[PDB]
């Protein structure tokens, strides 16, 4: 249990091989929920509980309005999955021993260098000994959103206005 | 660099306060 | 009259969006006419969320209280009386 | 760790009535009971035909107010905060933006269907 | 489009343009970034046709992807660094990233697929906004980074611009094609300067934006779109195809046109620098460049081509639309070569 | 004239774009869906079969 | 100890859903001038537990043009997650104490409506299919009031912190601070669990079962029981955040009565809505979702913004 | 009648007491009589782990009093 | 660096070829985008909280607002793709050419 | 072109948050808060191109907290060899390290 998060990001990748060989859309939307969920898992382990809960409810409402589509416009006659084509089938395989690979030469091998340096020591070790006292750090530090970045807000606000312009616009015809 | 200078045990030996944070 | 006859036609048909533009103008204006923004504010600031570190008396401090309750330094009464 | 262990217990229950329901009872399948059910005669065409969305417009802008929504949530813990005036006025303004857009996207016949 | 809408969504590009080239923090470089694209699509799709909605989707993706390697190249420099700052980069790998990002932003090669097919696919309106004021935000990123751009990338990039963006302008007939490809290559001549001097690099694309904009808008106002059609201009109206002539040989960069200054400048600036073979290929490789312009201008003005007989019902009537920066910007474009020295100005 | 001023076979065959880019719609039309609000259904009495 | 809990907290929430079974069909027969189940056991006690034998007992079907994989999965995502719901539910002390306790109910919900898509989806029948897209197009119309509604009652709290609702109702019910905003809730509650004049997913009268059409026996009683659930479930949070109870630390039974009681009266109304009102169109659903209730979330979440700072009345942060 | 329903929701009643009283007697069972301690924040579970070392038995519920100094 | 960056990086960098080769579907190029933004936001809030950023944790917010916008205008570019050719095939998209 | 209107105007858009070293919500230091200062204040207005090998140290050290790459590689090798010791019997944990001894509090 001192490597919950290294299993949980291996399950990260693994959604991320399964839908980046492109399956059905349909398939690809559990793919991108798994990586989600697994990614709030991560991010709650680290002390992101307000972070982690937000890609999880996000992605989770995002990806409903992809598979409304996939059902309209994606939709083939006989939808592939992970073992339906070749293609797909060797683009997850080769997904997968990459990771695996990756992951056997970062364990056994301690300090491993593919482009970065990374080191085989548990995640565990990274983290501070400080006290945080009666805060929520991370909630603190989004709450001053409306405090410290009020021009964030206002551009935030503004690209989601026009957002819907851009949409109105765009399907219109 | 050099080496981390650190207080030997003996002199960071209190009569601690063993009570409860009730 | 204009305008008589322009509410009087929109509760009439479309009373929803009557009130939700009332209830939204009010949380814009209210807040501003108000007394108690300011106690909203120094409660915020009374909440000692961090330690008060203390600073060193260099003898010329008159107004900084070097007690453990004695009647220097700011007070809480006001919040005492809300 | 009490969370995981919860999640586990339940996935495994849910399972194993799977399990139980697939495995218990007595089984005799043929063609015709696993065809699809289309009211006692058979389908036309294929379920996997492309089924038109006559509100996607309406989706494309839920994901916008679901970031809005995501925005907002900060808003409890904002509160504590002792710039209260920029922080209201900050709030007030996302919420004005958010009803603006609604206003934009039901005026210009965004939120009708078809 | 509503004309409200409309001013709003050009308002909203150059302010995702004025955000990148204002702010001080990376995270709100990508958000000027991430704006200009959400207000560039519906520019770019103005006018609904099948290859205006081609050209939106693969300018979305090119500019999605891009994106998405910026914000991963600040994700690692912030790792790496513990900064937001635009300031040198701190890792090798990120600033990689960030450069082929920028490049696939800018259009340079071989990141150049992009343009060509948007440019043709989008109108003259915003085929003018796609060439010219969209290169202004990546060029500011990359002259506020570019003591920790690595000099054999960015060289690579510009001559592969240059000389894919003069291979490419040959075989094109569609005017949009031939101004795509033009910038191309002027967009690997302005980088090529970019880790020597970077005041040169805004030289250029001043000079650029200025005969891009003089004959995009000659464009607009024959409303021409390949060489056949603009051909029969000079029955018509001379002038624009004259002064076409004039800004195709500028941007051919032939003296004593404007064309001459960014080209002479930026040898100048390499020939400092002890880089000899560089600026040499470069100034040959533009010679494919003045080629395709020389022919356009042979089947435009030097040559006269067969009209029509409707042309004859056109003659009777005047433009009705007034660009009032054209004069200007044809003129800028080709009689300032008597004023460089105010290149300090830029400093 | 043409799509590209040195055309070869395998352009030659590709024609030129539109005089105003508007590409000729496609006949590609849109299949509706066949529902069999049939006998069985609830709402349908019981003996009516409603193809729509 | 805490294996012991996770059971006392499943198992006697699967005997309640398989009793509402029966609490429904008898409320809806009175209600109809008839009587319940009334002759399986005394007063009809043993009803649900002959029906879920006869499920579990009853063959299942797996459809010839169904994808297997997800038409299995689909029931257990339903299942786990309706009992995973209550894991945080402050009764009075909840089994999993979170700090953000409400955005867990939020994702958990989120995630609950895919075991309908992937089963309408698998299910690879035109009728399966247009429960699904309704089961999406019912998503889209409740979920941004459902988080404003629920962001607004929350501003009065000071945090996500579901026990601390207790706290705040020590002395008032929030319902009398926010009844319209309990009102829109309990509407979109309705919505959100496929229920009284929402139940168009699965559409008895005009789409014969809905997304569970082409389910039988044990995955159909899954989907049933993981349905029941969700309806207790969000009683219960509705009774929580609105009708809140009385709590004697040392007495904690007092509480768990009142909230036991009150969360059944929330679901006595729930199958008293059912029995009395016709069926909303889908269409009809999202435009009234849309266009009623988000313009008056929209302004009653500016009002609760601003009510706590122009009143000096920030709830703590902790 | 109408009084023939509440065999079922007293049965309901019951199955979803059960949980509520179940938590709170577990909670107490394995607190030392006493509610389960919140650590919601950093500081709680800082005198969470102080008083489990202070209790010398590693379990925080068995509070050490006055008794224990000196 | 911990394996935990390790592997987020390794899923950008699968995401980015996904993306990167398309197969048919315009839809699974929006998915690997969604991905791409997914797993800068985990890197980015790994950062920021290993770090103790405080002011910073609300970069991922931010970067998760652009991410779903630029998702919305590719789910509206993909409704006009299949409005004007049927499919959101990759390969109707063919009319502009070099 | 970093045209810079927040210096000009006064305003501060961004700078902000550019740093962890700067004013943060209720004063929450940053991990490094201290070697980002040091650097900060050692390579302040000396230029660019002299920040980077004078004040060189401070930003190694700023780096090795943020990362902590080099402290990672040590406790590797302690490990290492404390695993290697143990597998020949050369070594013995102390009590307090076997979980033997009450932590102090």
């Amino acid at each position: 249990t001192m490597y919950i998060a290294f299993i949980l990001s291996t399950i990260f990748v693994i959604g991320f091989v399964g839908f980046s060989s492109k399956p059905s859309p349909i398939y690809g939307g559990l793919g991108l929920i798994v990586s989600g969920g697994v990614g709030c898992g991560i991010v709650l382990n680290f002390g992101g509980s307000f972070l982690g809960l937000m890609v999880f409810l996000i992605y989770l409402g995002g990806m409903l309005v992809v598979f409304g589509y996939t059902t309209a416009m994606a939709t083939e006659m006989y939808p592939e999955v992970w073992v339906s084509n070749k293609t797909v089938f060797g683009a997850f395989v080769s997904g997968l021993m990459m990771e695996f690979c990756m992951v056997y030469y970062a364990l056994k091998e301690e300090e491993v260098e593919i482009i970065f340096k990374f080191n085989g020591l548990g995640d565990w070790v990274i983290y501070d000994t400080g006290d945080s006292g009666f805060f929520s750090e991370e909630a603190m530090g989004i709450a001053a959103l409306y405090s410290y970045g009020t021009w964030l807000v206002i551009v935030t606000g503004w690209s989601l206005l026009i957002g819907v312009v851009v949409i109105m616009e765009i399907t219109r015809g | 660099p050099g080496i981390v200078e650190l207080p030997t045990l003996e002199d960071l030996k209190v009569q601690e306060v063993k009570v409860s944070s009730s | 009259g204009r305008i008589a006859s322009f509410l009087k036609n929109a509760w009439a048909k479309e009373p929803v969006l009557v009130a939700s533009f009332a209830i939204g103008g009010l949380a814009i204006i209210l807040p501003s006419l108000s007394p108690y923004t300011n106690y909203a504010i120094r409660i915020n600031r009374a909440t000692p969320y961090n330690y008060p570190v203390p600073l060193r008396d260099d003898g010329n401090m008159p107004d900084v209280p070097s007690h453990p309750q004695d009647p220097q330094g700011p007070s809480l009464e006001w919040l005492k009386n809300l | 760790m009490n969370i995981m262990l919860t999640l586990l217990t339940n996935v495994t229950l849910a399972s194993l009535l799977v399990l139980i329901a697939f495995w218990l009872p007595q089984l005799n399948a043929y063609s015709e009971k696993t065809s699809p059910y289309e009211c006692g005669f058979d389908p036309m065409g294929s379920a996997r035909l492309p089924f038109s969305m006559k509100f996607f417009l309406v989706a494309i802008t839920f994901l916008l107010f679901d970031l809005e929504i995501a925005l907002l949530l900060p808003l409890p813990w904002a509160s504590q905060t002792n710039n209260l005036k920029t922080m209201l006025t900050m709030a007030l303004f996302l919420l004005i933006l958010l009803a603006a857009s609604l206003a934009y996207e039901w005026t210009q016949k965004g939120l009708e269907w078809a | 489009m509503n004309p409200i809408i409309y001013t709003t969504l050009i308002m909203t590009v150059m302010s995702g343009t004025m955000l990148v080239m204002i702010s001080s923090h990376w995270l709100l470089i990508w958000i000027g970034f991430e704006m200009n694209l959400l207000a560039m699509i519906p520019v770019l799709m103005k006018n609904f046709n099948p290859r205006a909605t081609e050209a939106a989707t693969k300018y979305f993706l090119t500019q999605a992807t891009a994106s998405m390697m910026l914000m991963m190249a600040i994700i690692i420099n912030l790792l790496y660094s513990g900064q937001w700052t635009i300031t040198k980069m701190f890792n090798p790998v990120a600033m990689t990233m960030m450069t082929m990002a920028l490049a696939m932003k800018l259009g340079l090669s071989p990141f150049h697929f992009w343009v060509p097919e948007v440019t043709q696919g989008i109108s003259l309106q915003a085929g003018l906004l796609l060439l010219t004021w969209q290169k202004l935000a990546p060029l500011s990123v990359l002259c506020q980074i570019s003591q920790s751009i690595n000099p054999n990338l960015m060289l690579t990039m510009a001559m592969l611009s240059i000389l894919i963006g003069g291979w490419g302008g040959l075989n094109q007939t569609q005017l949009r094609k031939i101004m795509a490809y033009s910038s191309i290559a002027h967009m690997g001549w302005m980088t090529a300067v970019l880790p020597y001097n970077t005041t040169m690099t805004i030289l250029n694309l001043l000079i650029y934006i200025t005969m891009t904009l003089a004959m995009f808008m000659l464009l607009i106002h024959s409303s021409a779109t390949t060489t056949l059609s603009l051909s029969h201009t000079w029955n018509k109206m001379p002038v624009i195809t004259s002064l076409m002539m004039v800004t195709l040989l500028s941007m051919g960069g032939l003296p004593p046109l404007s064309g001459f200054m960014p080209k002479w400048m930026i040898i100048q600036e390499m020939t400092k620098n002890e880089s000899i073979i560089m600026p040499t290929l470069m100034a040959m490789t533009a010679l494919l460049n003045l080629y395709f312009y020389m022919r356009l201008a042979y089947s435009s003005s030097l040559t006269m081509f067969p009209s029509t007989n409707n042309m004859k019902m056109k003659w009777q009537f005047e433009h009705t639309k007034q660009m009032k920066l054209l004069p200007t910007m044809i003129v800028l474009s080709t009689l300032v070569l008597p004023m460089t020295p105010a290149l300090s100005s830029l400093n | 004239g043409g799509a590209v001023m040195y055309p070869t076979k395998e352009t030659a065959h590709w024609k030129p774009p539109p005089w105003n880019d508007v590409d000729p719609p496609k006949d590609t039309l849109v299949s509706n869906l066949t529902l069999n609000f049939g006998p069985q259904h609830p709402a349908a009495h019981g003996v009516l079969r409603l193809v729509m | 100890m805490f294996m012991i809990n996770i059971l006392s907290l499943i198992i006697p929430i699967l005997l309640a859903v398989a009793f509402l079974t029966l609490v429904e069909r008898k409320v809806l027969g009175y209600m109809q001038l008839r009587k319940g189940p009334n002759v399986v056991g005394p007063y009809g006690l043993l009803q649900p537990i002959a029906d879920a034998l006869k499920l579990f007992t009853k063959e299942p079907l797996r459809p010839a043009t169904s994808s297997i994989s997800m038409f299995i999965i689909a029931p257990i995502l339903a299942l786990s997650l309706a009992l995973t719901m209550w894991v945080p539910l402050p009764m009075p002390y909840p089994l999993i104490n979170m700090n953000l306790g409400v955005l867990f109910m939020l994702a958990m919900s989120s995630l609950a409506v895919y075991s309908i898509l992937w089963s309408g989806w698998a299910s690879n029948s035109k009728y399966a299919l247009i429960g699904a897209l309704r089961a999406v197009a019912q998503t889209i119309s409740y979920e941004v009031t459902l988080a404003i509604i629920l962001l607004s009652v929350l501003l009065m709290n000071g945090s996500y912190t579901l026990s601390t609702l207790i706290t705040t109702q020590e002395h008032i019910w929030m319902i009398f601070t926010s009844w319209p905003l309990a009102m829109m809730w309990f509407i979109s509650t309705l919505a959100e669990t496929n229920r009284a004049p929402f139940d168009l997913t699965e559409g008895e009268s005009e789409l014969v079962s809905g997304f569970n059409v082409e389910y039988a026996a044990g995955p159909f009683a899954m989907f049933f029981m993981a349905e029941y659930a969700n309806i207790i479930m969000m009683n219960a949070f509705t009774a929580i955040l609105f009708l809140g109870a009385s709590h004697d630390p040392h007495t904690p039974e007092l509480y768990t009565i009142n909230f036991v009681l009150k969360t059944l009266a929330l679901t006595i109304t729930f199958l008293w809505i059912r029995a009395s009102y016709p069926r909303f169109r889908y269409d009809q659903l999202m435009h009234l979702l849309w266009k009623s209730f988000l313009p008056l979330t929209l302004a009653l979440c500016m009002w609760h913004i601003s009510l706590p700072i122009m009143t000096a009345s920030i709830p703590p942060q902790s | 009648m109408w009084f023939e329903i509440l065999p079922g929701i007293a049965v309901m009643a019951a199955c979803l007491f059960i949980p509520g009283m179940a938590t709170a007697h577990i909670h107490k069972f394995t607190n030392g009589g006493k509610e389960k301690r919140v650590a919601h924040f950093s500081y709680q579970w800082n005198l969470m782990e102080r008083d489990r070392c202070i209790s010398g038995v590693n379990r925080y519920h068995v509070t050490k009093g006055l008794e224990n100094i000196d | 660096m911990p394996l935990v960056y390790m592997n987020i990086i390794m899923a950008f960098a699968i995401a980015l070829a996904g993306l990167l080769m398309y197969r048919s579907h315009l839809m699974s190029s929006l998915l690997c985008l969604e991905g791409m933004m997914l797993s800068l936001f985990i890197m980015s809030t790994l950062i920021i909280l290993n770090t103790h950023f405080t002011l910073a944790n609300m970069m991922p917010i931010i970067l998760l607002v652009f991410a779903a916008c630029e998702a919305a205008l590719g789910l509206s570019l993909l409704v006009m793709v299949s409005n004007t050719y049927g499919t959101d095939y990759v390969q109707n998209l063919n009319l502009l050419q070099c | 072109p970093f045209f810079d209107v927040q210096k000009r105007l006064g305003l501060d858009l961004d700078r902000w948050m550019t740093i962890q070293s700067a004013e943060q919500p209720h004063k929450i230091p940053g991990r490094c808060h201290a070697f980002e200062k040091e650097w900060i204040e050692c390579a302040h207005g000396i230029g660019g191109i002299r920040a980077e090998k004078e004040c060189k140290i401070e930003f190694d050290d700023f780096v090795e907290c943020l990362l902590r790459q080099k402290t990672m590689k040590r406790l590797s090798a302690i490990k290492r060899q404390r695993d290697k010791l143990i597998k020949e019997g050369k070594y013995t944990p102390p009590p307090h390290h076997l979980g033997k001894e009450d932590p102090r509090p």
